[PDB]
């Protein structure tokens, strides 16, 4: 939830700011209707606006790096594999951080 | 169409009453200085022209109001309905004085 | 490429239901899919670029 | 074509094995990764008002 | 400033921002009825656009760009008095 | 769902016939793809269906390869012209 | 209520009044 | 040369009025302000009819045969139009505003309700007459305004609803046993009234939500040409007792006994009438449902919401939507074309960014991250990234790969942005401010503010990047056009002084010419690299005082100009002469609810004025307005005016668009506009072409068909050629005729079943002549983009299925191969 | 029975009166005067308040020579044949039996 | 050449005179690049409008009678004294069509707005319509009075004409705009028997073709079914999820 | 005012502009159009004065704006 008092305050700024702009406009722009109180209906609802194409799936919206993180090298190396230079590199970076 | 307006006999607008809206019928009670309005929304309203205040606003609760007349002797308001009934109204009461089939 | 070369063997050689038996297959199946699509799309572009040499041959 | 065919053949295998796992377990894939996405946008969305 | 000045806004502040009174401030007119009259014939433009509505609040930024419209009889008189009339510019 | 296996065999010959006429090509690809997604798992068990797929796999291979090659050469030339 | 139109404060704010004085 | 005609209105799907399905039921007719759009749902196409009206369309009456339609506006002006040929047939004026119009099912009569009366007219014939509408009868039943009309299945009788809480049935022909009949039982206005399938039983619906069923004792055949009773069977309530939800629209399908009801809450119900069984109900929007219609087959239902102009068609049984659109609330938009020309991106004052497909005309992606209105919008070099600027103070980037706002640019200082521009490289992004009068330039991949260009005085009229050189041109109100070179070690800057204020700057597609529109209504053509003025055009007289918007054609030989005029002008750049003009109709309608406008000085809008025609003066006398005690000098008033905000031309060159106050207007290429042969001779005629085909002289037949310029002839000629001789005729083709064939082929792929036959033609032409066309490639971009687009449409959709089939079957074989 | 496959006759402009005299008729059920004037092979009807055209009749093969008007019918003679017009537009009764041109038409009851 | 605004002479064509005989017709192209003139001697001359230099001259078989130019199409029509009509392209200065069949002197000619139709009125009391792309006669109807002038509306809705002794303008509706018409080629030597009333009453040559369903068996063809019925079969599951109303 | 060369250039500009204005006012607009375009295509200084301002590399920062 969000603080109720902040909600009316920004609401009252919105109506005030539209009215001031209406006087400065060179031509007429009709005002969009605003619901004074919105009532959620007990019936199921559908939406006119659509943010992503209806054919694509939620998997398509995800980047491959999002599901699987990558290091800069792009390869993983175990401790037994690490040579002298690899161990010297990580110690220098540990000191750096 | 949308509100009630008051004009001079020379064509000058004097008052626009925002409360009385979608009024279909008008009728004036002379000796009380009251103007009675019947509205589309189903409300009956009384306005005191001497002072400029709405003394009463009554909900007839019978649907649309389109048939209205007054009794000059009695000063009550008569309202017709699709029920086949006529209702008698006064600004003092919140309910009709009588209903006649 | 060699990761796909290994993976092509596993798919072909043993029966699919035994693939479900291996531990961690579900998590492994997550990461393999989106990265494999990237490789397939890249190879599709390369096949389109390979058509350029056939344009060279008729112009000789 | 051969290299592309090897990659493409892996599509049919993994896509089919994807359908079996989703059939067995009701939870869909990538749900956790999806959850991170809405958190990322709202932190970005909150930062934008602060810059304003 | 702070919210203290915000309590001084009245009808006078809105009236001061009208287009005719800005002309009166800019000395383009000397009387309010003359300032109003200039507007509807179309002698006054705010940037490229010409404004004929006397009820029009001009912004501080737009106030810098209010001037006589070109090919107006008043602008001829101003140029004539300054001895700067050039008929090539019409 | 109540549909006997030989009815599938009739369905698979339908796509083979349509590929044979080489008309209504986009539907043949579409109807086959929907069928494969639904009943992929039961296919390898039944031998009767496999031989039908063997014929179909040959037909789609030669048809698509001919078209895909012709698609590719045209597109690469156009990109070369723009470059 | 606004002042009289002939008044200079009709078209001048406090900044202009300070400089004009 | 220039053969374009108005084809579509984009960005609006429904404004006000009733919806209708066509006779076959595949298409829906929606009123949009002045104009009328028809949506082909079967083929997902959109066509805006050429006609326009001074006021918004109120009523649409459609003939049963499907050929004719009647379009009535608010003022009472009516147009008779033919649907088959899309042409206006007749003009008429009813004395007052009419509330509804309906055609009898037989097709001989049609009824119009107006005032307190109902008037019946003869149906118009096929031929044009001096007086197309002839009145027949007039009926004086009700005591208040008549609202809605319905006919029986036979044309014996019709029924009219009224605001007097009653419903009146009349006989179309004189029947002894029925003159007129009245039905009550309602306590509010009537909204709709329907008839049974083959009976005179009827249904009445009140605004309160009351349903009344009325039954008659006489069959429809029982009517006798020169004693009928009605009884109320049942009464039903849609709402529970104590909530005031108003029924606003309804429709009823006779054969399937289906009722659809829409309410002011934004919900709708379905019922099956003789038992009143609730099938189900949905909630569409917060605004009321203005109109409801159902097609003849009964599968689809249409809903319109006037609050946000939302259109939906719903297939109830499978519970899926066939079409779902919502346009911008305001007609004020900003437009950009995709590099290929496949998509159009529009931005609105609401802050909503919408992507429309060019082939179908439907919006399919919406972005809402911007809070305030979008001032500018553009594409990158690729067709997959869009950049927008807004009054928020942010410049945002969106992709068509994952559909996300991946990049946001902001100034260190609080500023608002008016215009945007990006290079052909795509690395550099530029914006201008309403107040600082300086340009902010950011890096694309880095996202940091590279530089702030300063020097202009006054607002920036426009920014444009050279398509080939990567330099920025900025126009300003300090009477200057400034050129900034970005990849210069010494930061070179050029200044072009002008006589008057600059308003628009555009670049020719080759990048070698620049155009400036100035406040003195002049268009000056400059050479950018040498900074020299090469031409000028005067435009005072043509617009009927400045040109706000400019656009170059794809070939560059012509230029398009617009501004405060109601005309868009097409000029020839070399001859500096006016070629063409297109005019724009104006809407005079005004919303009654608005109270922030001084109505006394806005008297010409919305039919507010009363003009007396009986006073003996030819033009008329206006009734004087009422006086006031105190003058109102603080209210805005506006005059009717048409201004073109911007112009854009498709890279394919097939179409162009104008963003104006009336809306977003689309002009498309059409062959019927102009006959444009190439090289005619008395030898060149289709008879000789068919003779050459019969003699198997293919090359000569193709050449003659190409000198002629009907696509139908060449379409017959190329299909006559058998396979195997394709390379023979291809080699014989001269160089001049080559680009003509590719223009034909790209148009052919869109509407031809023979996919790879035309693709065989395209394959050979590019192989033999590809190396030569590279020399003249620069002048062939519109054709190349045209062909690449059409061939790609068949490539991508076929590939994902063909690849899916082949590889899945191979995997199935491998599993079966084991054991 | 086809004259032009592309064009059809509609109406003539700029024509108000010819040598044939006009006829005036007051309306039944309407408080209106209409004057009807012959124009070539057709006749036009005007209201008298504004002299505005209200109707254009159908054409006849020959030029109209004599006209008479009564009530709901207008009678026009062309050649040796004359007809009766209803609604000022369309013929409903045509009369044959004359071997010479008609110069006089007199409405007499029915 | 004179300036319309001031009335000042602005030059003349030819060293002394444009033509030896009387000037029959003049025209200027849309872009003010070319000027075309005719003379009674039978010469067709093409001029540059700006510097007034002769470009090309064409000899005519018969003396020119009337001449009209369709500016946007660039098509010029000539009616000669031998009752024939010749059509020429302004840009290339060559004859493109030859129309014959009138039995009387041509009074006027007009072009359709698209430029695909030529309409000519002659003293044989017939109006003939010619289709330029096919070069054939498509309509011919007779009149009681000889037509003097003919003109097409810019919208193409109406045809306006005038007659020898009549005082009014007659309008004809082109029945194409409200109905579909199948053009049929008329014989050139055709005389219209029927006379059409002015007001309201009551082959190899053609160009149309139907493509076969398949050119050849080996050729692969598509169906004309809409995309939506088949393109999204593999995506049905994600479609149904999005179509679910929010609970 | 000014020197010899500046006076000469001012006289040329004044003569050209005066003739163009006279032909615009009392002669048809077309001839004004050809004469104006000729004067522009020879030398734009004959009709439009472009005074010299101070623009130099010193105002710009080191290096290119991008890259």
């Amino acid at each position: 939830e969000e603080n109720p008092e902040h909600v009316e305050i920004q609401k009252m700024m919105d109506s005030l700011f539209l009215k001031l702009d209406a006087l400065s406009n060179f031509h007429f722009i009709p005002k969009p209707p605003v619901p004074e109180i919105k009532v959620v209906s007990n019936l199921p609802a559908i939406t006119m606006e659509e943010v992503a194409p209806v054919s694509v799936s939620d998997a398509a919206l995800l980047a491959p790096e999002e599901i699987k993180e990558k290091n800069k090298a792009g390869d993983i190396k175990t401790a037994a594999e690490k040579t002298a230079t690899d161990k010297k590199r990580e110690r220098r970076k540990k000191k750096y951080q | 169409n949308r509100w009630l307006h008051i004009y001079d006999n020379q064509g000058i607008e004097l008052h626009c009453i925002r409360r009385c809206d979608r009024v279909t019928r008008l009728e004036f009670l002379p000796f009380h200085f009251l103007l009675a309005t019947a509205s589309e929304t189903g409300f009956l309203t009384y306005l005191d022209v001497s002072v400029g205040k709405i003394v009463a606003a009554l909900n007839a609760r019978a649907g649309r109001l389109d048939v209205m007349s007054q009794n000059p002797y009695n000063a009550v308001i008569h309202l017709g309905h699709s029920n086949g009934t006529v209702s008698l109204w006064s600004p003092a009461m919140k309910e009709p004085l009588a209903k006649i089939l | 490429h060699e990761a796909q070369a290994v993976l092509g063997v596993l798919l072909r050689r043993e029966a699919p239901e035994e693939l479900l038996a291996y531990e961690g297959v579900r998590a492994a199946l997550e990461a393999l899919l989106p990265y494999t699509e990237r490789h397939f799309q890249r190879l599709s572009r390369t096949l389109q670029a390979a058509a350029f040499l056939d344009f060279l041959w008729h112009n000789m | 074509s051969q290299v592309r065919d090897v990659i493409g053949f892996n599509m049919a295998g993994l896509d089919y094995l994807k359908r079996e796992c989703e059939a067995k377990s009701e939870v869909m894939f990538f749900a956790d990764a999806t959850s991170h996405l809405e958190e990322k946008k709202r932190k970005r969305k909150k930062r934008e008002k602060l810059i304003l | 400033g702070s919210l203290e000045l915000c309590d001084f806004v009245t009808a006078s502040s809105f009236c001061r921002r009208r287009l005719p009174t800005v002309l009166l401030k800019l000395r383009m007119a000397q009387h309010l009825q003359a300032a109003v009259a200039f507007v509807e014939q179309g002698h006054v433009r705010v940037g490229p656009d010409v404004v004929t509505d006397p009820a029009f609040l001009v912004t501080r930024s737009m106030e810098d760009f209010v001037t006589w419209v070109d090919s107006s009889k008043i602008k001829r008189h101003v140029l004539e008095y300054n001895e700067e009339r050039d008929d090539f510019d019409l | 769902c109540g549909g006997s296996i030989e009815v599938m065999q009739s369905f698979l010959k339908m796509i083979g016939m349509m590929l044979d006429r080489k008309r209504d090509f986009e539907l043949a690809q579409a109807y086959l793809a929907l069928f494969l997604k639904l009943h992929l798992k039961m296919l390898p068990s039944e031998p009767v269906l496999l031989e039908e797929i063997t014929n179909l796999s040959s037909q789609v291979e030669e048809n698509w390869t001919h078209l895909q090659s012709l698609f590719n050469q045209s597109m690469c030339i156009l990109n070369y012209l723009k470059s | 209520l606004p002042p009289s139109p002939g008044d200079t404060s009709y078209y001048q704010d406090q900044v202009d009044d300070f400089h004009e004085a | 040369k220039f053969a374009y005609r108005f084809s579509n209105l984009l960005g609006t799907v429904y404004r006000r009025g009733n919806l209708n399905f066509t006779c076959d039921g595949n298409s829906v007719i929606s009123p949009v302000g002045n104009r009328v759009t028809v949506f082909d749902l079967k083929n997902n196409k959109s066509d805006t009819l050429p006609l326009a009206t001074r006021y918004n369309v109120k009523c649409v009456g459609l003939s049963p045969d499907g050929r004719l339609a009647i379009i009535v506006d608010e003022g009472g002006d009516a147009l008779l139009v033919s649907l088959v040929c899309r042409s206006v047939l007749h003009h008429f004026h009813f004395k007052g505003s009419v509330h509804s119009v309906s055609f009898s099912p037989d097709g001989r009569k049609f009824v119009v309700t107006k005032g307190n009366i109902a008037q019946m007219y003869h149906a118009p014939g096929k031929k044009r007459e001096f007086n197309a509408f002839v009145l027949d009868k007039t009926y004086f039943g009700p005591y208040d305004e008549t609202t809605c009309i319905d006919w029986t299945d036979d044309s014996r009788c019709f029924v009219v609803g009224s605001k007097d809480m009653s419903t009146w049935v009349f006989g179309a022909e004189r029947w002894d046993n029925l003159i007129y009949y009245a039905l009550g039982g309602h306590k509010d206005a009537i909204v709709a009234c329907f008839f049974e399938s083959n009976s005179l039983d009827l249904y009445s619906l009140s605004q309160d939500g009351v349903l009344c069923m009325w039954q008659c004792d006489t069959p429809p055949e029982g009517l006798r040409l020169k004693k009928v009773k009605y009884s109320r069977l049942a009464k039903y309530f849609f709402n529970k007792e104590g909530d005031f939800n108003n029924l606003t629209a309804a429709a009823f399908h006779k054969k399937s006994h289906l009722l659809v009801t829409g309410f002011a809450s934004g919900i709708f119900h379905l019922h099956e009438l003789p038992e009143f069984n609730l099938i189900h109900s949905l909630s569409i929007s917060d605004q009321s449902i203005a109109s409801v219609a159902i097609n003849s087959s009964g599968d689809w239902i249409a809903f319109g919401c006037s609050g946000l102009g939302q259109l939906l068609v719903w297939e109830w049984q499978s519970e899926s939507y066939v079409l779902k659109q919502q346009g911008h609330f305001n007609s004020m938009v900003a437009l950009a074309y995709s590099p290929d020309g496949q998509y159009i991106v529009t931005g609105g004052d609401d802050g909503k960014v919408k992507v429309w497909n060019t082939l179908s005309g439907f919006c399919f992606v919406t972005f809402t991250e911007h809070s305030s209105g979008v001032t500018g919008v553009t594409f990158t070099a690729t067709g997959y990234v869009v950049v927008t600027s807004s009054m928020d103070g942010t410049v945002r980037a969106f992709d068509l790969h994952r559909y996300r706002n991946f990049r946001t640019f902001t100034s260190p200082r609080p500023t608002q942005f008016s215009c945007v521009a990006v290079d052909a490289s795509g690395e550099i992004v530029s914006a201008g401010a309403q107040d600082s009068f300086e340009i902010f330039v950011w890096s694309m991949q880095t996202g940091r503010l590279l530089d702030v260009l300063s020097g202009h005085e006054g607002p920036i009229s426009g920014l444009c990047f050279n398509p080939m050189k990567s330099v920025l041109a900025s126009a300003s109100w300090d009477k200057t056009v400034r050129l900034w070179d970005m990849f210069d070690s010494w930061r070179t800057k050029e200044t072009l002084a002008l006589t008057s204020d600059a308003l628009a700057v555009t670049f020719r597609p080759d990048g070698a010419e620049l155009a400036v529109a100035t406040l003195n209504s002049q268009i000056t053509f400059w050479d950018p690299e040498n900074a020299v003025q090469t031409g000028s055009i005067e435009g005072r007289h043509d617009l009927k005082k400045a040109f706000t918007a400019l656009c170059y054609s794809a070939d560059g030989h012509s230029i398009l100009a617009g501004g405060m005029s109601k005309f868009v002008c097409i000029y020839h750049v070399r001859e500096q002469i006016l070629m063409k003009r297109f005019e724009i109709s104006c809407n005079l309608s005004l919303d009654a609810m608005e109270e922030f406008l001084n109505r006394r000085k806005m008297t010409e809008f919305g039919n507010l004025a009363l003009i007396d025609q009986d006073a003996g003066q030819e033009d008329g006398v206006a009734i004087p307005l009422p006086g006031v005690r105190k003058g109102d000098m603080s209210s805005r008033h506006f005059k009717p005016e048409i201004r073109v905000t911007s112009l854009r031309f498709s890279p394919t060159g097939r179409c162009w668009a104008a963003t104006t106050t009336e809306g977003l207007l689309i002009y498309s290429l059409d062959t019927r506009v102009l006959f444009d042969p190439f090289e005619l001779d008395t030898s060149v005629t289709p008879g000789r072409v068919r003779e050459a085909l019969r003699q198997q002289d293919f090359t000569r037949a193709i050449l003659m068909a190409l000198r002629l310029n009907e696509s139908k002839l060449v379409q017959e000629a190329l299909e006559a050629v058998p396979r195997g001789e394709i390379e023979v005729v291809t080699s014989s083709l001269p160089e001049l005729y080559v680009e003509k064939v590719l223009e034909f082929l790209a148009s052919s792929f869109e509407v031809s079943r023979h996919l790879e036959f035309y693709l065989l033609w395209t394959h050979k032409l590019l192989m033999l002549h590809g190396q030569k066309l590279k020399s003249r490639a620069g002048t062939l971009l519109p054709v190349i983009q045209f062909l690449q687009k059409s061939i790609q449409r068949h490539l991508d959709d076929l590939s994902k299925l063909c690849s899916w089939n082949h590889y899945n079957m191979q995997y199935a074989l491998a599993v079966s191969k084991q054991r | 029975r086809t004259a032009s496959a592309l064009f059809a006759g509609f109406r003539a402009l700029g024509l108000f009166s010819n040598d044939i005299p006009h006829v005036v008729r007051f309306s039944a059920l309407k408080r209106r005067f209409y004057v009807t004037t012959c124009v070539g092979k057709s006749f036009h009807t005007y209201d008298v308040q504004k002299l505005s055209l209200v109707a254009v009749s159908n054409s006849v093969p020959q030029d109209i020579c004599c006209m008479a008007a009564d009530g709901r019918l207008v009678f026009a003679a062309y050649g040796n044949v004359f007809s009766a017009f209803a609604r000022n537009k369309e013929i409903v009764h045509t009369f044959k039996g004359h071997k010479a041109e008609i110069h006089f038409l007199q409405p007499f009851g029915d | 050449v004179y300036n319309m605004q001031s009335g000042i002479h602005r030059g003349s064509f030819g060293k002394d005179q444009a033509h030896k005989g009387s000037v029959r017709g003049v025209a200027v192209d849309g872009l003010n690049q070319l000027t075309v003139t005719t003379g009674s001697e039978g010469l067709l001359k093409f001029w540059n409008f700006k510097n007034k230099i002769l470009i090309h001259s064409v000899s005519l078989s018969s003396s020119p009678n009337i001449m009209l130019l369709h500016r946007d199409s660039g098509i010029l029509g000539l009616a000669l004294d031998d009752f024939s009509i010749s059509v020429l392209d302004i840009e290339t200065r060559k004859i493109v069509r030859e129309f014959s069949g009138h039995q009387g002197q041509i009074n006027d000619m007009a072009f359709s707005p698209d430029g695909r139709w030529l309409i000519s009125a002659a003293m044989d009391c017939s109006i003939r319509t010619w289709d330029l792309p096919s070069g054939c006669l498509i309509d011919c109807f007779l009149l009681d009075s000889a037509p003097l002038n003919v003109s097409m509306s810019p919208t193409g809705d109406f045809l306006a004409t005038s007659h020898v002794d009549h005082l009014g303008i007659y309008l004809w509706s082109n029945i194409s705009l409200y109905s579909v018409v199948s053009l049929r080629p008329l014989p050139a030597d055709y005389v219209p028997s029927i006379v059409m009333l002015p007001g309201t009453c009551q082959s190899d040559e053609l160009i149309e073709y139907d493509s076969p369903e398949q050119l050849n068996e080996q050729l692969v063809t598509l169906s004309l079914l809409p995309e939506s019925r088949w393109k999204n079969l593999l995506n049905l599951d994600v479609i149904k999820k999005k179509n679910k109303p929010k609970e | 005012g000014g020197g010899h060369v500046a006076q000469i250039y001012a006289i040329r500009q004044s003569i050209s502009k005066a003739l163009v204005a006279y032909y615009q006012k009392y002669v048809d607009e077309a001839s004004k159009k050809e004469i104006k375009d000729i004067l522009i295509q020879y030398d734009r200084t004959l009709l439009v004065a472009d005074p010299r301002r101070c623009e130099s590399k010193k105002f710009g920062g080191p290096g290119a704006r991008a890259r």
